[PDB]
DNA sequence: AAAAGGCCTGCAGGCAAGTGCACAAACAATACTTAAATA
């Protein structure tokens, strides 16, 4: 009922304590680097926007940022005796010239005031701004996105604080965070204005994804998260460097969500976590051991010893006719090391440092070392030939660890992550089936009006008719079953009485078009082409 | 190019449309609705467990989540996971996103003491200069260093609503979904929710993805939005309002365009409208006849093209049920 | 309701009743802030509410964006003490009902008593003027020929107190 | 049987019917600022 006001609010387990204990040092690793990577970039602009004295001094040093996030906070020197005002603009707080230069002189007022403890917004501020607060002063301006501000505006904006350079007593210092391109930049902006920026800049990068000193610095750190616990096969680590490809800027932040929302899939129904430390073979059941045999590692060495063991009789004692023998002959190969971890380090350090190379992949490399065309990996470079040996690492096939390890092969967390959100929609509104298990006659002898409208839909041509369509659903429309349903009602009365009217089907059937026409346009599919017309229609999904 | 055009439809009143609708959505799948319910409820702890890192969960599927949005919200997640903490059951912040009044300030306005007034940010409160987005920056900068529970429980309603899929809005959902003392979970209904956001939007909400069809009739999202059925009827009440003489005039007109759905070659010409208005003693002269005329084109209740045709658009059928019902 | 353009300062307007002194900024604004304001103090008489002439509050601003929301928050009687604020509301030009929400107006609302009061010819208004005049003047003139005037008027006409204020001036 | 005067028909010479629609300005009321009344 009053649902229709606006968002007026209301009022009103070990397999997941290791998950805890686990989950929080791959957590920890992550931010561990994650504040690396910060300080890095903190102390790197702080340090660049200093010390640069360049003897003309009648021009504002710039600092782009080259790949910037635009998200990258800064910080000032203290520096007493001068004010370190930092301002901050925004595509959003850029409608024109005039209010830019508002905007800004009120934001460095109010922060000379919270510094200082009747002012006209506009350059006066600038000089008056010594005897207003005694110390000199140097501002810094950081564009927050520039790729989608006017850049006539910007210009015209760069060309007025120029004037401010006739007062001495002020230094400015400008911060571009361009998205990209630094050519965009220079292909918009006045030449003649360029050639004033251009006195001492610094293509500084910003850039998360860069020879992945940080990405493969931080897949090495879960290979050690994970490293001796459990396992994960090519399909996963191939469906990683996939989904990763395809998202250039921001890789390690996807990165670490993928990794964590399979782990909590696995912690959630493996039921296996309490099995890679020996401190929990106790915490074994029957029916547990009843799942440890549909293994396909299980399967597997069955038919191995059926084949080499020629004689059946010790495979068979071996075999369910024995449990704690069994559960012994399970646990013999739990402890597979899997240097495919250790030497994954070994060759990962080495190449690091030994031969030194940068312009490389880790989680590529952990692919061709589960491979083993790690030849044809490092081949790359053509540095390992002498090393190829003592880096050489065959895969080793290790043995039951299909219950310790990580695989997409039911896609549940890629369904999950990366549906597909139209094809997923066409699907279950066309068949609707799959998920649709006194009334229910007409449920079973005919569609939800979504999907068997829907399928109508497709056939449609590029602009159709409204009433063409209300036609050719009529023909969709059982009359016999509408009067069996509006009359099976016989409780109500106004119900019952529109129950006799004679021509209640094309009624009706005007009623459930134009609700549903109605619920289709919200979602999407249907576009009501020409509001205040509304005589045809476009049908913008297509299947495909 | 005679198209069929939605005039000649059957009409049905607010009142039978409105009752046979509620019929329908209230008995046409019950059964199934009840058992894919009943159902789903069981991910519930699923949910639990996937919000405990604070993965925001975007809810797709078609049918309207509204109902059990609520109903998923309101219900289990909320009180059950405040008790699970070790007191006011965490109040459910709802967004109408449906609703177009929804304004990105105001809300904020409200999130604002909802969150923690530690201090007194109000004296951060300045000029137009938006403190929402530099106080919800501060506001990040507090929580990187508090602990790590749910404070507050946000659910919206149609994340492609027609004020919270402004940019303006969505990025400033952004920049507060990256608060991790705050579950998000929302839903939407335009099929092409990925364009909405970047990687860098992405990364903000961290979004998790999943399915939820149930087949709903949109029972409030139909309220907001409007199509022709919410003219011929329009003018049907006004007509009922006039003055005797307008009534005969109307009568006579209707007559002349109906003798001949009502097509325009079945009007008649404003000479011999005129010369009948006179031959009956109804109108004095042209003026007084094209005045008595514009009351009802000042409401577009008649339509007039050239011959000087005024044709009725009305139906036939209409038309000659204003005769045997209102006019006669 | 005519030179408003917004629910505040309407039901301060009410407040003018009480003879008193209040903060009534809210209390006068939000639809629930309204029904916190309208509990009766003296006796437990009822207070009923009516909106003279909200053919300007109707004709105000931007329909779907203060005119409608305006109508909406007043117009919703949800309140629990069935005594509430029943409006007894006027409206000129029949399209208000028409720009209702569809949903809102069939099921709830002051609404389905629609009233109407058609121009009366002769029958109701005239037997007014005579009713008020009672004391009839000696030589009015020809009653027939009054009801002449009448209805050669009212052809196009809605004021016969004003036909016969030409009358006064004829005579 | 083919090459050279002559004459017939396929391609389009063309353009008004005509709708889309991408330009513009106030637009209806946003969002916020600044002086006043009361403790």
């Amino acid at each position: 009922a009053d649902a229709q006001r606006s968002h007026y609010t209301v009022y009103p387990e070990k397999r997941w304590e290791l998950y805890h204990q686990l989950h929080s040092h791959f957590h920890d690793q992550v931010d561990h680097i994650i504040d690396n990577i910060e300080a890095d970039l903190k102390a790197e602009i702080s340090d660049l926007l200093y010390s640069e004295t360049t003897q003309k001094r009648r021009c504002f040093n710039t600092i782009f940022l080259l790949g910037s996030d635009s998200t990258t906070k800064i910080e000032l020197k203290d520096e007493s005796s001068r004010y370190n005002v930092l301002i901050e603009l925004t595509p959003k707080e850029s409608p024109n010239v005039r209010m830019m230069l508002r905007r800004s002189m009120y934001k460095l007022y109010s922060a000379a005031d919270a510094e200082e403890h009747d002012v006209s917004y506009d350059l006066s501020l600038v000089e008056n701004f010594k005897r207003l607060f005694g110390k000199d002063l140097a501002m810094v301006f950081n564009f927050k996105d520039v790729d989608s501000i006017n850049f006539n505006t910007l210009d015209n904006f760069i060309i007025l604080l120029k004037s401010a350079f006739k007062y001495d007593h002020v230094k400015i210092s400008l911060i571009f965070n361009i998205n990209t391109n630094l050519s965009n930049i220079e292909k918009n902006l006045r030449q003649s204005t360029i050639r004033l920026l251009k006195r001492n800049y610094h293509k500084l990068d910003v850039s998360s994804n860069k020879g992945f000193k940080y990405g493969n610095q931080i897949f090495q750190s879960f290979l050690d998260t994970v490293d001796g616990k459990l396992n994960l096969s090519d399909r996963f680590v191939e469906f990683i460097l996939s989904k990763m490809a395809n998202n250039t800027n921001h890789n390690l932040q996807l990165l670490t969500k993928m990794l964590d929302y399979s782990l909590m899939s696995y912690f959630f129904q493996n039921a296996f976590s309490v099995f890679i430390d020996p401190v929990n073979v106790d915490f074994l059941n029957d029916d547990y051991l009843k799942i440890l045999s549909r293994c396909p590692t299980f399967m597997f060495f069955v038919e191995g010893l059926i084949k080499q063991h020629a004689p059946a009789d010790e495979i068979l004692s071996l075999l369910t006719n024995k449990n704690r023998g069994l559960e012994e002959f399970f646990v013999e190969f739990l402890v597979r090391e899997n240097p495919i971890n250790g030497h994954a380090k070994f060759v990962a350090r080495f190449l690091e440092e030994e031969l030194n190379i940068t312009n490389f992949n880790l989680i590529e490399l952990y692919h061709n070392l589960l491979i083993g065309k790690l030849d044809s990996y490092l081949d790359r470079w053509s540095a390992c030939k002498e090393y190829k040996d003592r880096l050489h690492f065959e895969p080793i096939d290790t043995i039951f660890q299909e219950l310790f390890t990580l695989d997409n092969r039911s896609g549940l967390l890629t369904q999950s992550i990366f549906p597909s959100y139209k094809s997923n929609i066409e699907d279950n509104l066309l068949s609707w089936e799959q998920v649709l298990p006194l009334s229910g006659d007409l449920d079973k002898i005919m569609a939800p009006v979504l999907g068997q409208l829907f399928k109508l839909y497709r056939e449609a041509n590029m602009t159709i008719n409204i009433y063409d369509f209300y036609i050719a659903f009529r023909e969709t429309l059982p009359k016999e079953e509408i009067l069996n349903f509006i009359r099976k009602d016989p409780s109500n009365t106004k119900l019952l009485e529109l129950a006799e009217t004679p021509d209640a089907f094309d009624k009706v059937a005007l009623i459930l078009f134009m609700q549903a026409i109605f619920a289709f346009e919200n979602m999407g599919l249907i576009k009501f082409q020409s509001t205040k017309s509304y005589d045809l229609v476009e049908k913008c999904v297509w299947r495909g | 190019k005679s198209r069929h055009t939605m005039s000649m439809a059957p009409d049905v009143t607010r009142e039978e449309f409105s009752l046979v609708s509620n019929f329908f959505n209230e008995n046409f799948q019950k059964r199934p609705r009840q058992k894919l319910f009943e159902i789903q409820k069981k991910m519930f702890p699923q949910y639990w467990f996937e919000l405990t890192q604070g993965f925001s969960l975007l809810f797709y599927g078609v049918g309207s989540k509204r109902n059990f949005l609520e109903e998923f919200a309101i219900d289990y997640l909320s009180p059950k996971i405040a008790y699970s903490q070790l007191v006011n059951s965490i109040p459910c912040l709802i967004l109408n996103g449906y609703n177009p009044s929804c304004n990105y300030r105001d809300v904020f306005k409200e999130i604002t003491d909802l969150l923690v007034p530690a201090e007194l940010t109000r004296s951060e409160t300045k000029y137009w200069g938006n403190h929402v987005i530099l106080q919800i920056q501060k506001m990040i900068d507090f929580y990187k260093n508090q602990p790590l529970d749910i404070k507050l429980i946000l659910v919206v309603h149609n994340l492609d609503g027609p004020s919270i899929r402004k940019n303006t809005f969505q990025t400033m959902l952004s920049f507060l979904s990256v608060i991790r003392q705050i579950a998000i979970v929302a839903s939407t209904d335009h099929i092409y929710a990925p364009l909405l956001w970047d990687n860098m939007k992405a990364q903000n909400y961290n979004f998790v993805f999943h399915d939820i069809s149930n087949f709903e009739p949109s029972t409030v999202e139909s309220t907001f939005q409007d199509v022709m059925k919410m003219g011929a009827e329009g003018a049907k009440y006004v007509l009922q309002s006039l003055t005797v003489n307008s009534k005969k005039m109307y009568k006579l007109l209707i007559e002349t365009q109906m003798q001949n759905r009502g097509t325009q070659r079945t009007g008649v010409e404003l000479k011999l409208f005129n010369h009948l208005c006179a031959a009956d003693f109804i109108a004095s002269n042209e003026i007084a006849l094209r005045s008595m005329l514009r009351e009802f084109i000042e409401h577009k209740m008649a339509n007039i093209t050239k011959m000087e045709i005024i044709w009725v658009p009305y139906t036939y059928a209409e038309l000659e049920k204003l005769l045997k019902t209102v006019l006669n | 309701c005519i030179s408003l353009g917004e629910p505040s300062s309407i039901f301060q307007k009410i407040f003018d009743s009480f003879q008193d002194l209040n903060g009534p900024t809210l209390q006068i604004k939000n639809m629930q802030h309204l029904q916190k304001f309208l509990e009766p103090y003296h006796k437990k008489t009822t207070f009923v509410v009516v909106l003279d002439e909200m053919d300007r509050l109707l004709h105000a601003n931007t329909s779907e964006t203060q005119s409608v929301r305006t109508i909406l928050e007043l117009f919703l009687l949800a309140k629990l003490p069935t005594v509430s604020f029943v409006l007894i509301g006027m409206a000129n030009s029949l399209d208000m009902k028409d720009r209702f929400l569809s949903r809102l107006n069939l099921d709830r609302g002051l609404l389905p008593q629609t009233i109407v009061f058609q121009p009366y010819t002769a029958e109701q208004m005239y037997e007014i003027v005579i009713q008020k005049m009672s004391s009839l003047p000696t030589i009015i003139f020809q009653p027939m020929a009054i009801k002449f005037a009448a209805k050669k008027c009212a052809g196009n006409t809605g004021d016969l107190r004003k036909l016969f204020d030409v009358l006064r001036g004829s005579i």
